[PDB]
């Protein structure tokens, strides 16, 4: 039994400490309480016996305090436990300390039938801790001048096969209509077939050559995520000498110490950082186990990063846009007040720490835009990578339909209408100035 | 209640009390039933620390017997019954001491 | 419908392929080879329409083939799917971009209800191209000069709250008592409480203080994840300078990336490396869906180290050792047969390059060691952070007790004796020359 | 006017506000509100009319809040006030711009008569982004092994003329009569006399010759200030190379960015940092007007260090020991209540930073020893330049009789004695052992 | 040949100049080098040997006979402490060197840090049981300058005093290289 010291009746949480959310199913007919207090001690501080060496150091001052438990709407057996953690078990600015500290070895108690985190309440310290993203959303702004609309992207199509000038051409056909950026493949940095050299060179080139055409600031997503720290940082480095504005990275397996070490890297060389969720899914897809994508999230904006992928939640499943509206929240705003359905457990408050865009990507296309629109607000960029280069026009035309379908949702927006509804309406009127978004929203109807 | 007194041990087998002669026997046959090949070592216990020992005549390959390796094990410890004397199996395959613990003990 | 040309019916893997092996359950009757060439072109290549830059590049050559479902012993509607990859699809010796190639998109498609990713066969040119583990099993204990035996670890407990001396002090004391080594807790690198400067200076002056006395070659195992890559290099090259023989590091969190670059700086200074499995529960505590730990066991031997994380499997649950045995076997042997029940899914082959050592910690002490000993064998490490410090005799005199228990063990399983039954006679006869095993077996019997 | 924007009537702090006192006296006749207000905005916000950028940003949450003003025990001209800060307005760990944004530009208003910097109230998230001392009280405890007494110092005199042989066997003579550490001359770096390698070289030899010689670990304080940080890191790795495990610092002249990079070195190199107040009466003679000394302990502390000079402040003036005591208590303790005889205006909590050995030097000597352990308690270190070099048997001589004060001083106060009455009766039998002291109680009676 | 047609202590730019592309004509049936007379301004030049006879004689403090090497066998297959307790065997038994195999300079199944290491232990071991300076020849031939410049400092900390390597194969540019290197260390 471990109740007596490790679970609260009555405690009420510091304002310093780190307060933890976990849904938990124990085995049937156990103590809800028991296993909540062996879930927080788990965290903390686990014996099999009576010890000795736990007398030299307080261990009442340094351990977790799990101090509510509440019934899940919808299970009985499943329940959300809060667990609170002084602010001294950590590292000043480590989301990987955070991470190892919540979930090395939780997970592997047998009295647990399921575990999930769910929320977690960062200290305004340990936040001002941090390095936080290197640019922020309005200075990311500021270095694109671009404002009034969401931004727009797209995947380069297909996965692989392209040689750097063959790559090259297609960026630079997808970013003269109008793109604003365009993503390399999450799982493409450095292959047989390409050297990463002779991509950056000639993708370099076209963006250049797109900027001097179009008359507008642009870029595209540069992948640094390789085998060596060394590899990637010789890579920023190189991209920084091409004058490209903005690197991208893959967070989760790369590593937490990787993308700090990038983004601390980006601020010292005031470059952006771009971030995809490869392998979220496999953390996240489990409705019921795992780590709920808000907790990754969470953790990229503490350790850094300007954009982060979503999805938005619509276009194949409607779904429970709450919770994914919830966790845009938590991304853009300074702070988020409590919201049960949009599963937000606690008052969280970034101080004046700046946001992160959002991505939304995966199977969409012009139809879905409005929606796109109205759910994920100006602070967004929009990918469509089968999408534009799928359009029979070619890259460029699809890029261009894109783009003035943007415009003018966000026009519609701004005039005061509801876009949802009269979508329609809108992509007709939209396309009475532009062929190539007929024959588009034709295709897909 | 007592201590446990910080003894200057000799390597696997170092803990227990000294092996007796029908261990070694069985020592020596669970080396030739892995397909290892026995090897002597002695040193002065001086120079325990050392990472090669003074070997003794070369290793016997195919060799099946007990009763020459305890032979051999017999007339290098009147060799030098001051030096510490261990027992090596040596696998070819791996480059690798498959066992390898001490026989004698100097004085 | 994606069968037409992603599903092969009579191909036959090439041997230079990477093959893969996914447990998947598609929704509901869906077609089984339709859902498996939706993940296998999900890996690859993904269209929502007819494009046209995939004829620019042969996407024949260039694409993943799965070629034989097999039905999963247990479930009709989970299934074996095996599906090939041309080699260029990845990096010369990149780990992180097998694992973005494999799980970086798959896991988000919604035609799939749950996805497993169950066995990987490397082929023998990409193995040859990472660098593997720096050391090897046989170069660790030609380093550490120990041989006959396994290895003796311990946690030092309690998780954390102490300084350098106090730390170093209780390192000592573990150490003297005929223990191998001693490893940080994986959520300690560097904490206001304790710098890892001190940590590190104070158990390097223990570790050899302890070295001195015992006339054994002794190390600590010291952490070096952290929030840069440049902090992990320094503080890597501090304890080189300090003559210490072994650094650890948790792959997961810090990285595959940041592994990597460790392991080759480790070749390149002569050092062993240490991992544990941090996090590794929220990709394989879910036994239907996640990654199963075999692959991330192959895919840090592939990224390099010396020892890893297993836990036995026995002590709290008599589970399934068969397929842990198997993984064993992926560590430790150059080749490893087919083995349905032990996990093992190809033929695969490592050619001549060094293993791992497996790690079992957590929820053991000296009760369980014959067993223990009988499904590690000798190519292994045992760990007791408890069980050693909550010896009411102290921690040297519990460290004392499980080296004897494990040199009685090993000697009777050497004069050819089955351990597991007659363990407890084996035990009291250890015990009859060593009072302090006697107490520890009366405390947990 | 401005007390209707910048005076609050009814606010309360936030947790995570800086809140700071000032002694104000402003002109005859004025609104004691009004120029509070003034101080206020003359920290964060000043103009001389209608302005038109401070539009673009609000105001409203960027400025500091005066709500609480308070009428001083002993003047109703002078009156505390105590201003809020928000977080934002200042560098993430620079106590330089902690200084800079305090004291900036509020000293030249002429609506002021005087204006003295009392207390401040760091919050903890500050406290938590400010690298610190490097080592802390407890560590530098277990590197030298030093416990049960305070420390004994001295200054090496005379102030300066002595060749690199000659200051070297002073502070050998010195050391080995069992005193802990011996500092340079606050004024004394690098002179025509005297080339600082030579007394680096020759004193690291005296140390390591005295430490052999009395089987105790001993340092020596050497002075790493000089005209540019470049010359003051080769001095610190030098003395790093040289095994000394202590250097010194003046960070008032030197400057607070210096400090604070000398103290990060001295963390990420594993090495001991002394710091003494030269120039700090400038800013603290005037009781009326300037900086508390405590602020100024108080930025040293964040900025980092291991020891602070303060006098005790007996020995010449029997003061006002109780607000000595308070600074002390901020000096030491993690957490101090509010306490107005003390000086302590605000309740500060340091969390779990390690706290700063306080220094107690000039006009002491033998006879005051037993208050001086009354008062500083077991965390300080006393020096007596002139009178253990004084002593006419000798440095040595002066030292042992010193020491051995302490040691009967601090054995009778363990014996739970009123040391300070009975101090003559102390001081008699400490002589029954030691002719030396006897002869220096004799001296200076 | 006219002095000015070489580089100041280039050997590759002398084979370059006399047998880059005599060889490839048809209206010679067969062509052999046989002599070379360098003249003295050119022998001036080049670095030379880093040590030489008399001063590797000084070194190893080795005079009245010949020195006595051997080859370690069998060719591959040793792991690092094997590799270094059989060079230890034949050091300790009076043999002056031993030098390693020609085509073995990092294998799968011998990282050169490992045999680098046992093998410096075990001389540092011989000589100090035999009384008598002694060494091994360590190869830094391998795939890039960096890396033989990284083995032969790696050498050079471990106290080595003599490293070994194949010019031809190499390169003469790595073999100058190697050379400056060693004068530059004190190396043989």
């Amino acid at each position: 039994e471990y109740r007596d010291t490790y679970w609260t009746p009555d405690y009420v949480p510091l304002d310093t400490d780190l307060l933890a959310c976990f849904k938990c199913t124990g085995q049937e007919g156990v103590p809800k309480e028991e296993v909540a207090a062996a879930v927080a001690a788990e965290s903390s501080t686990g014996t099999w016996s009576t010890v000795w060496s736990e007398l030299l150091v307080d261990l009442d001052f340094y351990k977790g305090r799990c101090y509510r438990i509440e019934d899940v709407p919808g299970d009985k057996e499943a329940f959300y436990a809060f667990i609170a953690y002084p602010l001294d078990l950590f590292e000043e600015g480590s989301v990987t300390n955070v991470l190892t500290s919540l979930v090395g070895n939780v997970f592997g108690f047998k009295a647990l039938r399921h575990l999930r985190l769910e929320d977690i309440r960062f200290p305004m310290a340990f936040i001002k801790t941090c390095p936080g993203p290197p640019n922020g959303i309005c200075v990311e702004r500021d270095r694109m001048n671009k404002y009034g609309r969401p931004l727009l992207g797209c995947t380069i199509k297909p996965k692989l096969g392209l040689s750097g000038k063959n790559y090259g051409r297609v960026v630079y056909e997808c970013l003269r209509g109008g793109l604003d950026f365009t993503k390399d493949d999450e799982n493409i940095n450095s292959q047989p077939f390409q050297r990463w050299q002779n991509r950056f060179e000639f993708v370099a080139e076209a963006v250049a050559l797109a900027q001097q055409e179009t008359g507008e600031k642009k870029g595209h997503y540069l992948n640094c995520t390789a085998a060596t720290p060394e590899e990637m940082y010789e890579r920023a480095e190189f991209a920084k000498e091409l004058g490209q504005p903005i690197i991208m990275h893959d967070y989760i397996t790369g590593g937490f110490t990787a993308n700090t070490g990038l983004s601390k890297w980006c601020r010292k060389n005031g470059m952006l950082l771009h971030i995809h969720r490869a392998m979220h899914a496999v953390i996240d897809r489990h409705p019921k186990h795992g780590i709920h994508f808000r907790v990754l999230a969470k953790c990229l904006r503490l350790s850094g990063g300007d954009q982060l992928h979503t999805g938005t939640v619509v276009g194949k499943l409607e779904g429970d846009r709450q919770t994914t509206l919830g966790f845009i929240d938590q991304l853009r705003e300074s702070f988020i007040p409590e919201d049960r359905s949009r599963g937000n457990f606690f008052d969280q408050d970034w101080g004046s720490m700046p946001g992160v865009f959002a991505v939304a990507s995966g199977g969409i296309h012009v139809w879905h835009m409005p929606a796109l629109v109205a759910i994920f607000g100006d602070d967004s960029v929009l990918q469509f990578g089968g999408g534009t280069h799928g359009h029979p026009w070619g890259s460029a035309a699809g890029a261009a339909a894109n783009r003035v379908a943007l415009e003018a949702c966000v026009k519609a927006r701004n005039a005061g209408r509801e876009i949802e509804k009269e979508s329609r309406d809108i992509l007709m009127e939209a396309a009475k100035h532009s062929p190539e978004l007929a024959i588009a929203l034709e295709t897909w109807k | 209640v007592g201590d446990y007194q910080t003894v200057a041990t000799l390597e696997t087998f170092g803990f227990l009390p000294p092996m007796t002669q029908d261990e070694i026997y069985d020592q020596i046959a669970y080396i030739i039933a892995q397909g290892w090949s026995p090897l002597i070592e002695h040193v002065h216990p001086s120079r325990s620390m050392a990472t090669y020992w003074s070997y003794w005549k070369l290793p016997f390959f195919g060799e099946k017997d007990l009763g020459v390796i305890v032979s051999e094990l017999e007339a290098c410890h009147r060799a030098y019954p001051d030096h510490h004397v261990r027992l090596v199996g040596y696998d070819a395959y791996t480059q690798s001491q498959g066992a390898c613990f001490v026989v004698f003990e100097g004085r």
